[PDB]
């Protein structure tokens, strides 16, 4: 789309590779370090797609 | 025995099969599913079995995959002693697809039971392209 089209995802960080021909639909906050994650956007703590 | 649940999370988070014999032919669903804490249809009567709480998940939010094909022998009414019926299959999902191999075998006459011996060879049954993760599986009485 000229504007922008977003309909288009690609997941960036992962805990692990995919298996072939797998599909992973799931969308959580991904821990970067040791802190918990309780589910928030701040340090170490980064959305997964 | 109806059939089986298949995934790693069952709560809605992952998704995850769902195989259960009915009417005269088969269902299996992949997909996003609430699944309650007792996995059952059998419950409306006392004893005469009834296939109550078709919903076993109390909801099915986005699906991948549907699928209808010929069901399997069936047992008609209830008996107890002298079970002259085994059903043994195996299930495993390596590239992606879930093979289920199944074999039927009438006749049996061990009272006593405990699993029979002798051989016997499975010949395959179908594959399907899932595509998902699985970790942890039970089994639907129903
Ligand atoms: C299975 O078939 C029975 C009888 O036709 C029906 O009552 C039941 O709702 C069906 N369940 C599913 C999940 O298709
Ligand atoms: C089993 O349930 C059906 C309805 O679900 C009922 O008509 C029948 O009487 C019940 N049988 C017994 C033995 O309770
Ligand atoms: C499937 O889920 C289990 C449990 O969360 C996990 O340990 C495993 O790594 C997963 N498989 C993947 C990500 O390929």
């Amino acid at each position: 789309k000229v504007s922008g089209n977003y309909n288009y995802l690609y997941r960036l960080f992962r805990k692990s590779n995919l298996k072939p021909f797998e599909r992973d639909i799931s969308t959580e906050i991904y821990q970067a370090g040791n802190k918990p994650c309780n589910g928030v956007a701040g340090f170490n703590c980064y959305f997964p797609l | 025995i109806r059939g089986w649940i298949f995934g790693t999370t069952l709560d809605s988070k992952t998704q995850s099969l769902l195989i259960v014999n009915n009417a005269t032919n088969v269902v299996i669903k992949v997909c996003e599913f609430q699944f309650c804490n007792d996995p059952f249809l059998d419950h409306k009567n006392n004893k005469s079995w009834m296939e109550s709480e078709f919903r076993v998940y109390s909801s099915a939010n986005n699906c991948t995959f549907e699928y209808v094909s010929q069901p399997f022998l069936m047992d008609l009414e209830g008996k107890q002693g002298n079970f002259k019926n085994l059903r043994e299959f195996v299930f495993k999902n390596i590239d992606g697809y879930f093979k289920i191999y199944s074999k039927h075998t009438p006749i049996i006459v061990r009272e006593p039971e405990d699993l029979p011996q002798g051989f016997s060879a499975l010949e395959p049954l179908v594959d399907l392209p899932i595509g998902i993760n699985i970790t942890r599986f039970q089994t639907l009485l129903a």
